[PDB]
């Protein structure tokens, strides 16, 4: 019962690319789900916060959204930042505990 | 707000890991601190969270018994150890804070790590 | 009445405290002491269920005997005859910190009105459309549960009242 | 009025009118059902403030508004009572007190032409804010500095209406939301749109 | 991408003559099509577009009386009736694809044609 | 109302050679303009759209720009394959129509 999605997703630079995560009852659907910005060798960060929110400083260009079972997020213009990992991050009900996705790399093309 | 770790230390197997971070710069009584590790190289991985106004600590079911959790609120920091590390469990650990406080089990939906500290890298 | 009163955690909205049975007013200065039938000042001249809960500085006046509101009509429905005390008193610098406090829930969407006396620790999602949702709370499909979270920024009306109805 | 309430006539419409005219529909005089409106594809957002959207038929009205417009992914939640934004400070003003619904769905079927659909447009400046619940239609240059500009797209002075095409190479984001407002009132006079 | 059209036979004045468009290579329903005319003495001149999906078109407040603009979809091809030809219409025809799709009269200041096509001789 | 720009360019071919495209405030400085050329015996071909760009596939020798109501071209150097007349065009909500000019042809010295 962990969050699954695609290791990478390639898109080129200019115009938006989607990262998709797909998960379980207890998982997705019934319980809010986060998505988390790692900068390479340092600490991550809030990016997508309750679906339809963003934190203070993030440019308004991160859209990401659920409607069944699975949340996808779509990131528009590749240039020096979105080269980072992206992490799908929900709770669990049935194992109370929170669990985190496998970790997605997103490159230019 | 700033959330300091401590050092990078190595341990030898079948020892225990002193693993510390200290708040500073808020209420330290009015924020739950968690705990998120990180494998090098796989996805992340959680820990559990301290009340920091009384004692409870809930666990995952994977480490239910094989980790021990207390708060210092003398020198505002908490600590952490493991029992019998092995070299699955050779990791960087994070602690972070989530906005707003709840203790129960069914109320994390509005949980959050906002802030995180800096990594501190533990190996076999 | 030092067990109940004094407790350190109080329960939430939809799974209320039931206690089973001093002075009273050695406490904060209450927000509404009503009682009904059984009158405040002959009372120490004069089973007893002791139901604890906290409650949104607003929606404190839906306690009362035979009105509707919000919490009211899903939580907490006292019954059209009634003869306790409701005694409900500020707490804000033990149950509200910044950030918020998202323990203290609240049940909010409902099939209907509940029978008097009752509580239901549930959260199967509700149905708002006419497509089942089995365990999928996406659109038009919403849990039940909200939480308030109470910080010292907001004023008085939305400051957590710990409240007690002492229904004789 | 003896049939139902032409919601089909303002929810299937083949055109829909753009962000900066948004299209002001009565319904009156008409028994009205509100039980056929899920047969569409499934809502990004279907959210009424004041009203469930299970009482609908029960309670009784004495008028209906509709607004319709379509917007991008980015700004749907813009579209709030209280809300700051582009379109939720310049284009449509929701006030903080709104009995409806707001219905906003995916179209990127037979909505978007691809290579551009200019169709659309939205006003990005303006003198000040907008009052709530109004709209207007503007063909003038808007300036912005210490000189008045009179009609040369030039420097420091710019044309207020701004495109954005909808092609199908695009995510989410950038895709175009059908959107709908349905307004309700209080009870000021005798009841007429009612349910069945 | 591929845009020809048909030739045109010379004409006397006081009769309908047809001058037929055809695309190909991209999707005809979604694209405009504009009439544009190249008679000697004076520049180009604009008279109307189609939308290939609806009867919607538009004319120009010169050619009112004199053109009629109709489309199909089986051969995906436009056609266009000159009606009531005079000595001034002697000129050759151009067909232009213009990118995006407007269909409104403050849509058309971005409407920039794509692809034109080769004349057909029109003389009276 | 109708464009105007002048028939002939003079100008010795080896240097750039400048023409301009005049018009009223109905029709410029609220729309953009664009540039043509007409080949002998061919259709017009795109030079300029959003008054500063340059499609893919044309040189990039070629610049104009707009500078109230009247928009200036800036040719640069003159060779056989540059001798057609260049158009210039632009959109007027006045008269609801695509206004065109007349036409500029020039020739070397
Ligand atoms: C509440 O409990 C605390 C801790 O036992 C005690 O110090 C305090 O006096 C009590 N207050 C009342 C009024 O019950
Ligand atoms: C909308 O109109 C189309 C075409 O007539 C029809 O196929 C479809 O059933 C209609 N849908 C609704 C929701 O009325």
């Amino acid at each position: 019962p962990v969050l699954t999605q695609p290791p990478s997703a390639s898109g080129p630079p200019g115009q938006s690319v989607s990262i998709s995560c797909s998960g379980s009852r207890s998982n997705i659907g019934t319980n809010f789900v986060y998505w988390y910005q790692q900068l390479p060798g340092a600490a991550p960060k809030l990016l997508i916060y309750k679906n339809d929110q963003r934190p203070s400083g993030v440019p308004e260009r991160f859209f990401g959204s659920k409607s069944g079972t699975s949340a996808s997020l779509a990131i528009s213009g590749l240039r020096s930042e979105d080269e980072v990992d992206y992490y799908c991050a929900a709770w669990d009900d049935s194992l109370s505990g929170h669990v985190f996705g496998a970790g997605t790399k997103v490159t230019v093309l | 707000v700033q959330l300091v770790q401590s050092g990078a230390e190595v341990k030898k197997p079948g020892a225990s890991v002193k693993v510390s971070c200290k708040a500073s710069g808020y209420i330290f009584s009015d924020y739950n601190i968690h705990w998120v590790r990180q494998a090098p190289g796989q996805g992340l991985e959680w820990m559990g969270w301290i009340s920091p106004d009384s004692d409870d600590t809930n666990y995952a079911q994977s480490f239910q018994g094989r980790v021990t959790m207390t708060r210092d609120t003398s020198i505002t920091t908490v600590y952490m150890e493991l029992s019998s590390l092995r070299s699955d469990d050779t990791a960087v650990y994070f602690c972070a804070r989530s906005v707003g406080y709840c203790s129960l089990n069914s109320c994390q939906r509005w949980m959050w790590f906002d802030t995180w500290g800096q990594g501190a890298l533990v190996t076999v | 009445f030092d067990e109940v009163f004094n407790a350190t955690r109080f329960a939430s909205v939809y799974a209320w405290n039931r206690k089973r049975i001093s002075v009273l007013y050695n406490f904060a200065p209450f927000f509404a002491f009503k009682c009904y039938g059984v009158s405040p000042t002959k009372l120490n001249d004069l089973n007893v269920y002791a139901d604890s809960f906290v409650i949104r500085g607003n929606e404190v006046s839906q306690i009362a005997p035979g009105q509707t509101g919000n919490i009211a009509d899903y939580n907490y429905k006292l019954p059209d005859d009634f003869t306790g005390c409701v005694i409900a008193w500020n707490s804000n610098k033990l149950d509200s910190k910044v950030g918020g406090n998202y323990n203290y829930r609240y049940r909010l969407f409902r099939k209907s009105n509940l029978k008097p006396f009752e509580r239901d620790i549930s959260t199967e999602i509700y149905q708002a459309g006419n497509k089942p949702c089995n365990g999928v709370a996406g659109v038009n499909c919403y849990f039940p549960l909200q939480s308030y979270g109470f910080r010292p920024t907001y004023g008085v009306g939305h400051q957590p009242y710990r409240v007690v109805v002492l229904s004789f």
